[PDB]
């Protein structure tokens, strides 16, 4: 289907912002839209035959889309500003769809614009292994994983087993909570859980991972704090399969 | 009387400049209300009666989109219609559309269409049921059956009967003064010789609106259609029309000859003789 | 792939008054395709800012324009439409005639 | 404008669930709903042209353009039903849709066998730090916020080994120090 | 009024 770039970006104010998107092959209409993490959608602007067609929802500063060919469009965002931060989503179709109501999405850009990138933290992550007492209490087991400390909220946490990646048992939180609700940007928690049964928990052979992917600083931005940039990473915590 | 609401649509291709020439007319019976024109400057949909000039921004931005995204679609069939034909990218080729809403003296919807034209010549038309279409041609046919898989004649069912019938209802009211308005024809007559046996009798009809008048020229109180000519009715150009109409007669006997004027606008019909 | 040549009638709005202010029309319909050259004319000498309508076309496709101006007839000037396009290979010339 | 209530409904599975927005512009013609995950796009669900009613399977749509008033109905409500409904909604002059601000819904799990249990974890590396799970407890079961900000809570959520349907009910709390260790957490509603 | 959002492609 459409393809979008960047997935993530975070950045600090005051930078230019591009985001891409190439429609499903053949589809000659394109939209841009934005939802800010509160509501629906707005269109931004759409596209037919790489013509803008209605704008009606581009902001009237800083926000200019364009097509120069049929596989191929920018948004650009110069400056960004933090009330920029949304998830912009991409969309293309063909006029036999479009009569059905139906277009075809991207899987999104999702866009922090932070004012101080100083701010940027990547987690620390942690996991913890099935209770002594619920392995005979129901013959099942948990771990947990948990990732703490992080901001800004650009995370995505996978469980791995033996090296293939673990999809059932697996519940992690729907939201990522603010460690700090008293400050409005403040860090970030998030949890995830992996049950199996007590026989697959207790046998050597088995490696469980909690694999986190963290969005933050790429290779362009400026850093010059003590500690290590807080640049996108994937951090992991491990635990072995025993009968102790 | 009856009424009609119809948008005209022609888009020419152009090779070796940039761009289709897209040229958009709407009229309500015989008074256009709306343009637009792909060359001109303003890009928007342009008013063109009094009575349109008070729809608001909402409806202008609407109207002036459509058009555009009209022309969108015109610019993929030229191309399409090349590749169905065959033809060579080197000439400039024509596309044509109409569609539309009669009314009858009541206000009540009568029919609706949609016809298209590739080079002056019938390609597809919605037939009169608007379930169904007539196609002229094998490559209309692969076109009439991207249609009926994409349900076009329900969309079009749905605005000739609906939105169309609806909005044109409106207009009649907006502009009544204008649109409502009948303005009877002032008729008068001329004679010159043609031969010696010969005089050549034009009847005329000035200022009238709208349009559709029946001219006729009685010899005794009987229809005279041998040696009879009617120009084509022509706009004066300031929204009304003219027509006249000629017969061939032997001379000296000028009065023998009654030219009738029929009109709208006419309580009775007219009659008319040479008194010299 | 299909030509037809316009018709051309040449006609005032009002009926002409020698020293009265009129319009001098050209009706160019029947024609396709659309590209058409029209000229209004006074003694063989073009008319300059000629005014024109918004193409449309009749029930059979083809092709129809009002072609205009403010002028004022006399006794001794002469007026024409002079008209262009691929079906002519010159431009025709209809003269006015006031009767008519 | 289109007004939608944001919620949240929280309801029972099997519940009948109904939805709806009200808008103000008469020439909105297309009405539409779409179902959005968290942190996924939008999923068109049903679409309605003017056109009054209109069912599939457990899902039913409807529109009345005279109190300029829509509304989607699901039946039989199930868990994986939970995400935010957003109804979107267009004239004939644009592709341009307007969306209402969504509904969130939740479809609480049945626990058949309901089983309120507080565990503890072992740190996986050498950390006598760790946390306590509520476990495979109940769906009448609201875990709510904090007492002071250094416990941290987080809310239920719904684990299923799914084909072989065994589902389960999770928090999770934590703090730095013993001081706060397996002590109260409350639940209230 | 017209017709909208756009004609179908030939």
């Amino acid at each position: 289907g459409v393809i979008q770039s960047p997935r993530h970006e975070v950045t600090e104010m005051g930078q230019q912002v591009t985001l891409r998107c190439k429609p499903i092959s053949g589809h000659d209409y394109l939209f841009w839209y934005r939802q800010t993490m509160m509501r629906g959608l707005e269109l931004l602007i759409y596209f037919n035959n790489n013509v803008p067609i209605d704008d009606s929802g581009m902001p009237e500063d800083r926000f200019s889309a364009k097509m120069p060919n049929a596989s191929f469009s920018t948004l650009k965002i110069q400056p960004s500003e933090p009330r920029d931060s949304a998830v912009y989503f991409c969309a293309s179709s063909l006029w036999e769809k479009l009569a059905k109501n139906i277009q075809y999405f991207g899987a999104g850009t999702r866009l922090s614009v932070l004012e101080d990138l100083k701010n940027v933290f990547p987690p620390e992550v942690a996991v913890f292994e099935p209770s002594e007492a619920e392995i005979s209490h129901t013959q099942k087991a948990t771990l947990v994983c948990l990732a703490t400390g992080f901001y800004p909220d650009h995370v995505e946490l996978s469980w791995w087993v033996n090296g293939k990646e673990v999809h059932s048992g697996v519940c992690t939180d729907p939201q990522p909570l603010k460690e700090q609700p008293a400050l409005n940007d403040s860090r970030y928690a998030l949890s995830s859980r992996l049950r199996v049964s007590a026989t697959f928990w207790q046998d050597p052979r088995n490696h469980f991972r909690c694999q986190v992917q963290f969005y933050g600083l790429s290779e362009n931005d400026e850093w010059t704090q003590d500690r290590a940039k807080p640049v996108t990473q994937i951090v992991s915590a491990e635990a072995w399969g025993r009968a102790d | 009387g009856s009424h009609s609401m119809r948008y005209f649509f022609t888009s020419v291709s152009r090779p070796g400049r940039g761009e289709p020439r897209f040229i958009a007319v709407g009229y309500v019976d015989d008074t256009q209300f709306v343009r637009f024109d792909s060359d001109a400057a303003s890009q928007r949909m342009e008013p063109r009666a009094p009575w349109i000039e008070q729809e608001g921004p909402e409806y202008w931005d609407g109207e002036t989109r459509k058009v555009k995204a009209h022309s969108q679609t015109h610019r993929v069939d030229l191309g399409t219609l090349r590749g169905y034909y065959n033809q060579s990218e080197a000439g400039s080729h024509t596309v044509q559309r109409m569609y539309g809403c009669d009314v009858g003296s009541d206000w009540r919807f009568l029919r609706g269409y949609h016809q298209y034209a590739y080079d002056g010549k019938d390609y597809i038309a919605l037939k009169e049921d608007l379930r169904s279409w007539t196609a002229a041609d094998m490559a209309a046919q692969t076109t009439k059956h991207k249609w009926e898989a994409a349900h076009v004649a329900e969309q079009l069912r749905a605005y000739l009967e609906g939105t169309c019938v609806e909005w044109l209802r409106r207009y009649l009211e907006n502009g009544k003064e204008t649109l409502q308005r009948t303005d009877a024809p002032k008729t008068h007559m001329t004679h010159h010789a043609v031969s010696d046996h010969e005089a050549t009798l034009r009847c005329w009809a000035l200022s009238f609106y709208p349009a559709e008048i029946t001219l006729t020229w009685q010899r005794d109180g009987e229809d005279q259609t041998q040696d009879t000519e009617l120009v084509e009715t022509r706009p004066a150009g300031d929204g009304t029309f003219q027509k006249w109409a000629a017969v061939v007669v032997p001379s000296g006997q000028e009065q023998r000859y009654t030219c009738h004027v029929q009109h709208e606008g006419l309580p009775k019909p007219l009659t008319l003789r040479w008194e010299p | 792939m299909i030509q037809r040549t316009p018709k051309i009638q040449v006609y005032s709005r009002h009926p002409a008054e020698n020293g009265k202010s009129n319009f001098l029309n050209c009706y160019v319909s029947g024609f396709h395709p659309s590209d058409i050259e029209v000229d209004l004319l006074k003694n063989g000498e073009r008319i300059e800012k000629v005014e024109h309508s918004d193409l449309s076309f009749s029930k059979d496709w083809s092709f129809y324009l009002l072609y205009y101006t403010e002028f004022t007839p006399t006794e001794k000037d002469e007026y024409a439409c002079r008209v262009n396009h691929v079906t002519l290979s010159q431009p025709k010339i209809v003269k006015w005639d006031r009767d008519m | 404008e289109v007004e939608q209530d944001p919620g949240p409904l929280s309801v029972p599975e099997g519940a009948i669930v109904s939805l709806n927005c009200t808008y103000s512009n008469s020439a909105f013609q297309y009405f539409m709903w779409y179902r959005q995950y968290s942190r996924k796009g939008p999923e068109l669900l049903m679409y309605t042209y003017s056109s009054g009613n209109k069912e599939d399977g457990r899902f039913t749509a409807q529109v009345d353009k005279s109190s300029k008033y829509i509304s989607l109905f699901i039946r039989d409500s199930q868990p994986s039903d939970s995400a935010t409904y957003l109804c979107a909604m267009r004239g004939d002059s644009s592709y341009k849709l307007i969306f209402g601000s969504g509904t969130r819904l939740l479809v609480r799990p049945d626990i058949q066998n309901p089983d309120p249990a507080v565990y503890q974890l072992r740190d996986s590396k050498s950390s006598d730090k760790s946390v306590c799970l509520f476990t495979d407890f109940d769906s009448q079961t609201n875990v709510s916020q904090s007492k002071d900000s250094d416990v941290y809570i987080t809310d239920k959520c719904v684990l299923d080994m799914r084909s072989m349907d065994f589902k389960s009910n999770s928090a999770v709390a934590w703090s730095n120090k013993s001081d706060f260790a397996c002590a109260n957490a409350f639940n209230n509603s | 009024r017209q017709w909208g959002p756009d004609p179908a492609a030939v």
